RNA sequence: GGCGAGCCCGAGGGGCUCUCGCUUCUGGCGCCAAGCGCCCGCCCGGCCGGGCGCGACCCGCUCCGGGGACAGUGCCAGGU
RNA sequence: CUGUUUAAUUAAAACAAAGCAUCGCGAAGGCCCGCGGCGGGUGUUGACGCGAUGUGAUUUCUGCCCAGUGCUCUGAAUGU
RNA sequence: AGCGCCGUUCCGAAGGGACGGGCGAUGGCCUCCGUUGCCCUCGGCCGAUCGAAAGGGAGUCGGGUUCAGAUCCCCGAAUC
């Protein structure tokens, strides 16, 4: 209140100093952070084949995590549990005297020559591919081979996040062959939607080539072109 | 982070500092360079005789690894008198001549007698 | 035979510029935001003779908007500036002698020095002492611009580089004879060793393709084209033509 | 059981799917530098033939050399 | 954004189309934010000690420009 | 002209030399080195510069030949 | 191919430091100092290292002394 004044000070050109800006896009970056950038614009600028534009175009969040919610209790035994049911099998069937308590583990197959085999031999009731698997050559052969042997399959996104229900870390495929008593009507109910997007529209998806996108500021400047010729035009 | 430099350098990162698991040569490499291995010979020249008399000050030979620190200390530790300061040459035979002035309490006559020249 | 004297210059063991005691190398500014949206103020500071240069040259102070601290940059000076005077630097700075500025600020007739070919290479054409480029016949858009330079080349360039409004100081240097040897033993003694140049006719066979014989003659053709390897390449070098003069050049 | 798959995918190396990851591979080992570790086999059918299995002490190299 | 000028209809207004802008007599000085507005421990409605945003617009896929499917590099062929 | 040279036979009329000319080149360039990379040198340079020669102060002069031999420019102009 | 060569800022994540503040720990006279860990703020290096017994480089002069030392030993007076 007595003194108390205010100093602005002038940020023009040929005056006070510059405060210190965002300088977000003028770092200047390491050799791998201008690799993997230059590497996602590599792919957006070129044309991507259509056996690989099918990744990017990939099941939504929703009908993921509902997936999920199927696929987190037919978790195969981790380290500690698998421990658990041979050591305690063991004393169960040496105090009882047992055959065959163990009725039958309705359990998911991982890994992909385990999921190939299933597909060939017709076992396999709903494929799950991940989708960043960075050797594409190791999946690129699954949507096709789907398509002829009528196992639907679904593309989901994030490979580590098959791995969090697996217990490691990249699984880059999920086959499930058997269901529980409660579960069929919810997989079917997920088959109906699967089929609905990708089995059923692969002769759509199969003629189109992703990608093929130029540079926003080479965008702009043919769009302004563009309105530089309605300007001559009309 | 809002990064104002656009020089992009390295975290400060964690650093350990070492923690072996064992010793990796079983012993402290023991001092070769004791006392009695300093200081080889007193000296029975006429010309250092002299300088006990007229200065005061002994003469010895050392081997030339020790420095005018540890002849220094050396000639206390083995003698019990004190140190004024020390002179270092080296003799061009090979070896080093340290002449070692002594307090002006002690005597070089004396100390000339107890160590026998 | 032996290697001639034009091939010992890329092995650069006694050839070298001698390049103690020169100040720096004379450049613009490095382009900015405010060389490009604005314009700058600058001191002169002096000018200082850099050795093995004909042309002055002058430490301009700037004000650097980034940091709290003066950078001393050192340009060509060109003619008719003084230690007091401001240089002005920028993309709308007013035309005066000293002021360097982009060429498609200024019309045509405008007569510049110490330009960039490329936008952004601070200073390669027309730097010699006494010179000067001039900037004529703009094209709005594409933006490329035609100059003279002081041989009778006419280039088209780009039109967002820089350059320097005037002459370069220190014109008519050549009008005097060096007169005696000395003189021209220090010249080239502050630039590098290419004095004594002996008459490939004067040499020994071994040492030149002209050299020898009983006679001071060369016995061969003295134009030899562009084609011919390293070390044939003496006297005229792919001429186009010869003897004395006549016209002015008309090349196109 | 998919390696079959893998090794012919790569077997006709000259159609369309495959040698637009030839090309992206191409351009991205040659932005890094001449010698360096991969962290795991980019052909692992092919690598695997050769004796690569995927345990601790396997190492792979990726390794650059000019032609001619 | 009008302290602006514009080129129009127009009663204000429209953005039709834009121009960019906060330093040109002077051998000076300029950083580590004033002010604003929220939130805490702190003294019965107060005092001391801290933090966050606006000041400094937002979004976006290459540091910015200039070339460019050429020049260059590899191999093959013919002149010199 | 001063200068320098064949140390261990030459001191010169030789050599350079200022002056006079001539030619290439606007940097993706000239002229070079390099076994190799756009690696070096001229270049911390830019035609009053760099590179390659001829002649040899000043004064007065620089005649005549494109047949040969070179060099260069031109056009798929049309034979090989 | 290769012992290696080129290269000295060029295609590089090339600073292990400090100021204060906060949280935490340890120890001494746990008064209060001294360490250590974490976090915030700040910090162009035109680059490791080498290169001069004539360049740069703070600070010593006098007297005496031996068969041989001397601005070094002694005596006395100073300085960084
Ligand atoms: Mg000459
Ligand atoms: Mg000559
Ligand atoms: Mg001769
Ligand atoms: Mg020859
Ligand atoms: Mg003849
Ligand atoms: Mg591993
Ligand atoms: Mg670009
Ligand atoms: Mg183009
Ligand atoms: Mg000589
Ligand atoms: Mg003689
Ligand atoms: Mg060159
Ligand atoms: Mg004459
Ligand atoms: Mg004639
Ligand atoms: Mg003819
Ligand atoms: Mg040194
Ligand atoms: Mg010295
Ligand atoms: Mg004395
Ligand atoms: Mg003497």
């Amino acid at each position: 209140n007595p003194l108390f004044e205010k100093r602005p000070k002038n940020f023009g050109i040929g005056q006070d100093i510059q405060p210190k800006r965002d300088l977000t896009r003028f770092v200047k970056w390491p050799r791998y952070i201008r690799l993997q950038r230059q590497r996602a614009i590599l792919y957006k600028r070129l044309k991507v084949p259509p056996a690989i534009n099918q990744f990017t175009q990939a099941l939504d969040r929703q009908t993921a995590t509902q997936l999920l919610k199927l696929a987190h209790k037919y978790r195969p035994e981790t380290k500690q549990e698998k421990k658990q049911r041979l050591l305690a099998r063991a004393e169960k069937k040496a105090a009882g005297k047992g055959d065959v308590p163990t009725k039958r583990p309705p359990v998911l197959r991982a890994g992909v020559n385990t999921v190939t085999t299933l597909v060939e031999n017709k076992k396999a009731q709903l494929v799950v591919i991940a989708h960043d698997v960075d050797p594409i050559e190791l999946v690129v052969f699954l949507p096709a081979l789907c398509r002829k042997m009528g196992v639907p399959y679904c593309i989901i996104k994030g490979k580590a996040r098959l791995g969090r229900l697996v217990h490691r870390k990249t699984c880059t495929t999920v086959a499930f062959t058997q269901v529980n008593s409660e579960d069929k009507g919810a997989l079917a109910k997920l088959v109906e939607a699967i089929r609905t997007n990708y089995n059923d529209r692969y002769d759509e998806i199969r003629r189109h080539w992703g990608g093929n996108v130029l540079g926003p500021k080479s965008v702009a400047r043919i769009a302004k072109l563009e309105k530089a010729k309605a300007k001559e035009l009309a | 982070k809002i990064r104002t430099s656009p020089t992009f350098r390295r975290p400060k990162t964690l650093r350990l500092r070492r923690q072996p698991k064992y010793p990796r040569k079983s012993a402290p490499r023991r001092n070769k360079l004791d006392h009695y291995a300093i200081i080889k010979f007193p000296l029975t020249t006429e010309s250092a005789m002299k300088k006990i008399e007229d200065n005061n000050t002994l003469v010895f030979i050392v081997d030339v690894k020790a420095n005018k620190h540890q002849i220094k200390q050396a000639v206390k530790k083995l003698y019990d008198i004190d140190v004024a300061k020390v002179n270092t040459l080296i003799r061009p035979d090979g070896e080093k001549k340290a002449y070692v002035r002594l307090a002006p309490d002690y005597d070089a006559l004396d100390v000339a007698n107890k160590i026998g020249i | 035979g032996r290697v001639i004297r034009g091939q010992r210059k890329g092995a650069g063991s006694v050839f070298r510029a001698h390049v103690k005691h020169r100040k720096g190398a004379a450049r613009l500014r490095a382009v900015d935001f405010a060389e490009r949206h604005g314009y700058i103020k600058g001191i002169v500071k002096d000018i200082i003779h850099d050795p093995g240069r004909g042309a002055p040259l002058a430490k301009v102070v700037f004000r650097d908007p980034y940091r709290f601290k003066k950078r001393t940059e050192l340009f060509i000076a060109a003619e008719g500036i003084h230690t007091g005077q401001f240089v002005y630097c920028g993309k709308k700075a007013q035309l005066n002698i000293g002021n360097v500025l982009p060429v498609g600020t200024m019309p045509e007739g405008t007569i510049v020095c110490c330009l960039e070919e490329k936008p952004g290479d601070r200073g390669k054409l027309a730097r010699a002492s006494g010179n000067y480029a001039t900037v004529i016949s703009h094209n709005p858009e594409t933006k490329k611009t035609r100059v003279k330079l002081p041989s009778g080349s006419k280039k088209v360039i780009s039109s967002a580089n820089r350059a320097v409004v005037g002459v370069v100081a220190g014109g008519g240097r050549i009008d005097k004879p060096i007169l005696k040897a000395g003189r021209a033993y220090h010249k080239y003694k502050a630039k590098r060793n290419c004095w004594p140049r002996v008459r490939g006719v004067a040499m020994n066979p071994v040492e030149h393709p002209f050299g020898g014989g009983n006679h001071q003659h060369i016995g061969k053709p003295s134009t030899i084209r562009r084609d011919a390897p390293a070390g044939r390449k003496v006297g005229l070098i792919a001429a186009r033509r010869t003897g004395r003069l006549r016209g002015t050049k008309t090349v196109q | 059981g998919a390696y079959k798959y893998i090794q012919e995918l790569w077997r006709k190396k000259q159609s369309d799917v495959m040698r637009f990851l030839l090309r992206v591979r191409c351009w991205q080992y040659r932005q890094l530098s001449a010698l360096h570790r991969a962290p795991r086999p980019t052909r692992p059918d092919k690598a695997r033939r050769l004796g690569y299995k995927a345990k601790q002490g396997y190492v792979i190299y990726r390794i650059r050399v000019r032609r001619g």
